């Protein structure tokens, strides 16, 4: 058994000891470096209400890299693309040894909240969030409506 | 809590780096190959793995806690010896 194995284990212990309120996440099969995680939309958000899958692929030198997380569900935001790649500091050059996979998921749904127009993913959300946020919100929740309900 | 932050297990040869963070020694060794001079914990530059945390070491010598995999009880400065030798453990990994 490796460290990252290990360490692996160990998140899996503590988020079924002291789950999440909104957030699941668990192996897909016997597959431990493989996990599929939802995430609600935060309330007071466009995304409120929706459910949003994620996959997350561990390295096998986890915890010293970062878990590669992707959203499955379709979502309009300014920091995940078509694809549903994420642009998340924590998840690149900010992520650290410390981090847990609870941790990301909270970063995540803070980015529902809190977009970062400013280092873009989709420039034309991000354009929209800076200069008509009823028009983002709109559409968002419109997003949300079609493919996370 | 004597919990080192990059394995999460009771603390191994516990080391305080210049920002005052805890770490086995073979956790923050193992941190700086990957990310060299970097803090696992707060991210803050270091010269140098740091020290060894003896007053911590020295207080979880009087500090116990039951094993999580089969409920013995186990001094913490004994809680590294208990786990590599703890059958439920190795027959997990
Ligand atoms: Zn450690
Ligand atoms: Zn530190
Ligand atoms: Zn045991």
């Amino acid at each position: 058994g490796s460290m990252a194995l290990k360490r692996i284990h160990k998140e899996l212990n503590d988020l079924a000891r002291d789950p999440p309120a909104q957030s699941r996440a668990g192996p897909v099969g016997d597959d431990m470096f493989h996990w599929q995680a939802t995430i609600m939309g935060p309330n007071d958000s466009p995304y409120q209400g929706g459910v949003f899958f994620l996959t997350i692929h561990f390295p096998t030198d986890y915890p010293f890299k970062p878990p590669k997380v992707a959203f499955t569900t379709r979502i309009y935001h300014p920091n995940i693309n078509s694809n549903g790649s994420i642009k998340l500091d924590i998840l690149r050059s900010q992520w650290s040894p410390a981090l847990t996979i609870s941790k990301v998921l909270l970063s995540i749904s803070s980015l529902l909240s809190d977009p970062n127009p400013d280092d873009p993913l989709v420039p034309e959300i991000a354009r929209i969030y800076k200069t008509d946020r009823e028009k983002y919100n709109r559409i968002a929740r419109e997003w949300t409506q079609k493919y996370a309900m | 809590s004597f919990d080192c932050a990059v394995c999460l297990e009771v603390l191994h040869q516990p080391v305080r780096t210049r920002c005052g963070h805890v770490f086995c020694r073979s956790c923050i060794a193992t941190s700086l190959k990957n990310n060299k001079w970097t803090c696992p914990y707060c991210r803050a530059y270091l010269p140098s793995e740091g020290v060894p945390a003896t007053d911590v070491a020295k207080r979880m010598k009087s500090e116990y806690k039951n094993c999580a995999e089969c409920d013995t009880l186990v001094c913490l400065s004994e809680m590294r010896a208990h786990i590599r030798t703890c059958q439920k453990y190795i027959d997990k990994y």
